[PDB]
């Protein structure tokens, strides 16, 4: 059972009513606009449908994807690790209203922050130290065509094996996992740029490896107020995560 | 096939104070797509340059499909080739593993 | 012009100098011989609070946590004996105690 | 400074003076600030210190 | 979800921890001494929790 | 600001500033609709990004397509 | 007593306290001492010339 | 100089060795009050130490204003 908020998901045969998929880009250049309509009109609070590339079974193996979530990354950061969410639509806004992107009189082969103004990307380019090209930055632009809506988090709620279908109550019998789509986890947030990343990204924690308050504290400075108010939770193993998640 | 000295750069990034931001900008733009990272492909090898050149850790950790297209679609020398045999490293252990 | 010269690094006398030179400064500014030895500071300073959470339990035992009892490291009675930012009106608010 | 009013006395700066640069100093100064209180005990008894 | 985010840690003042949580952090031999009738109670099977 | 994101600081009137752009010219052609005045400032901005975007990656296959025989080979005779 | 306003976020109270007490005696081998500035003297020499 | 640090040796009359300047003319504008004159020579320097760092203080903060983009990309035409 997928659980897309409110109404569960069943029936592979009652796939296009909860599960919208976007192809490549170079076939979706026709019904481009119609993507843009859906991003003002829509409401996405109480939308019910999640946004996926088709996958290709001769491509993927989902071992090598549980292999490095579950048993590499706890280790190798010792769990300091939470779900990063993002704003897609405030992302691109830093990107494509910058002034050397949108003017075609920039030389397309020059160094960026030499044309760029006070703004976010004079301060987020500040931390990489990076000095790409103006052909660089309008590639990264061309990504909003087919870039998808907010970060949405679906529970999958599976029966147990076989030899574990024995419960107490009625419930008993189904696992559970909430699987955040379009989001990715990150790391401790440089410091010197939290407020370029209070202006683009939030913290989603919904796993045991994935809900670290040290981390979770950097993307949003209400979750640094309850740390520093009471500090039991400053633990992984301890710490609270919402009961919708 | 991972040594202990891979696992050191992997967790020095980790506790990273200055880590940067805009790696985070370029994984929410690819968001795990075969096509979307190839028209990226000349943008990703100079974060990852001017991060190992910079400092002794590596970028684009995060998620998994980063480290997979790290690893196969180069093949190349745009990545420095010591910062290029660390990457190969983490998906010779996930195959060594299953 | 210190690490070059002389072996030696600077800044190494307040904690507030050590603490900008790893959070600021990501740059090619400073040499990365010299950029590892700020990091494995404050790298390792962190480490030291974690130690200190897995020993102080998760539990209270009024609203004072026991957290606040058990180390005078993580005691916030306990003031570092150099202050820049007001650590005093912060500390009448929260002290159970008379400061 | 009245010495005989702080959290630090004479014999933590006696230790200090005569430190060894191993790191293992760093960690012994670290667990030297243990409070000696009734509810500190439990907390060491328990992990076995 | 920066919805359900917000509407849970705006004033929350008082942390739980459940049963479970509190079993990992104590040792192997803090939980069988006899001041621990809670944690020791719900011990009863190997398998389930 | 419990529901969004902080908004980040960007200096305003892109359109004032350069345009001489025929995207701009699209930009107008959005309807104003029941949104009012600060409103429409606000997703006429938002509709200038999907243009940008629009234009860019329509360049981007053309300059993918590669050299081609026929016009590169008689270029080659002189 | 002139200071400058308290960060919330960036007032972080244990690591000033592991750095003054614990890890600046130990590599100093306790060779430190509390300076005192003349701040207007300060001035008169990096600017007046 | 049991309250005081010692006096810094600094070559003296700063305002006779180069002035033609505008600060200098406001360091006159300090009245000399009760005090004697050599007294009047001493704070009237401390004044210039003032005047000087509020100036280039002024001037710092128009130099990080930063680039702008009308003059910037009017430039670019030509």
């Amino acid at each position: 059972i997928i659980k897309i908020g409110d109404q569960n998901y069943d029936n592979p045969q009652n796939r296009a009513t909860f599960i919208n998929l976007r192809g490549r880009m170079e076939d979706l250049v026709n019904n481009l606009v119609n993507i843009y309509q859906t991003r003002v009109n829509e409401d996405h609070d109480e939308r019910h449908v999640l946004d996926v590339a088709p996958l290709d079974e001769n491509d993927y193996n989902p071992v090598l994807e549980k292999l490095f979530y579950y048993v590499l990354m706890p280790v190798c950061s010792n769990g300091h690790m939470c779900g990063m969410g993002v704003d897609y639509q405030n992302v691109a806004l830093t990107l494509t209203y910058n002034g050397p992107v949108f003017a075609d009189v920039v030389n397309a082969q020059d160094d960026i922050l030499l044309h760029l103004e006070n703004g976010t990307l004079k301060d987020i380019l500040q931390a990489g130290d990076i000095r790409p090209t103006v052909d660089m930055i309008r590639v990264l632009c061309t990504s909003f065509l087919t870039c998808p809506f907010v970060t949405q988090a679906a529970r999958v709620i599976t029966k147990r094996d076989p030899a574990q279908s024995f419960a107490t109550h009625e419930y008993g019998k189904d696992v559970a996992q909430t699987v955040l789509v379009n989001g990715f986890g990150a790391f401790a947030v440089a410091d010197r740029s939290r407020e370029a990343a209070e202006t683009m990204f939030y913290p989603v924690p919904f796993n045991k490896l994935y809900a670290d308050p040290l981390v979770a504290a950097t993307l949003h400075p209400l979750l640094a107020n309850y740390v520093t108010r009471l500090p039991n939770q400053r633990n992984a193993v301890v710490f609270n995560v919402p009961s919708n998640l | 096939v991972i040594d202990q000295l891979t696992i050191d750069v992997i967790q020095e990034t980790a506790f990273d104070p200055a880590y940067p931001l805009f790696c985070y900008v370029i994984e929410a733009m690819i968001h795990g797509q075969e096509e979307k990272f190839v028209m990226n492909m000349p943008l990703i090898a100079l974060v990852i340059q001017t991060y190992w050149v910079n400092s002794g850790k590596l970028a684009f950790v995060n998620s998994y499909h980063m480290v997979r297209f790290i690893c196969t679609h180069m093949g190349n020398g745009s990545i420095p080739k010591e910062a290029h045999g660390h990457y190969r490293k983490i998906l010779g252990e996930l195959i060594a593993l299953e | 012009t210190y690490w070059v010269n002389s072996g030696k690094l600077a800044f190494v006398n307040s904690y507030h100098m050590v603490r900008f030179i790893c959070t600021h400064m990501g740059n090619g500014s400073i040499p990365k011989e010299a950029h590892g030895h700020y990091r494995k500071i404050l790298g390792e300073l962190i480490a030291l609070e974690q130690a200190l959470l897995k020993l102080a339990g998760h539990e209270t035992v009024g609203r004072t946590p026991i957290t606040h009892l058990v180390s005078a490291l993580l005691d916030p009675h306990l003031l570092p004996p150099f202050a820049y930012h007001d650590v005093f009106t912060d500390l009448m608010q929260k002290s159970s105690r008379q400061p | 400074m009245a010495e005989y009013e702080e959290w630090h006395k004479s014999p933590v700066a006696a230790y200090a003076a005569s430190c060894q640069a191993t790191p293992g100093a760093i960690s012994a100064m670290v667990s030297m600030h243990q409070k000696l209180s009734a509810p500190s005990f439990i907390c060491q008894a328990k992990h076995r210190m | 979800l920066f919805r359900t985010f917000h509407q849970y840690y705006m004033g929350k003042n008082v942390a739980f921890v459940p049963d479970v949580a509190q079993k990992a952090l104590v040792t192997t031999e803090d939980l069988l001494h006899p001041t621990s009738h809670r944690l020791l109670r719900l011990e009863v099977h190997p398998f389930f929790d | 600001s419990n529901f969004k994101v902080r908004d980040p600081v960007i200096q305003e009137r892109l359109d004032h500033d350069y345009a001489h752009h025929p995207l701009v010219a699209r930009m107008n052609t959005l309807d104003q609709g029941n949104m009012s005045q600060a409103e429409y400032l606000v997703q006429k901005r938002h509709y200038l990004v999907f243009l940008i975007a629009h234009h860019y990656y329509e360049a981007y296959l053309r300059r993918m397509g590669g050299i081609q025989r026929r016009d590169h080979l008689q270029t080659l005779r002189d």
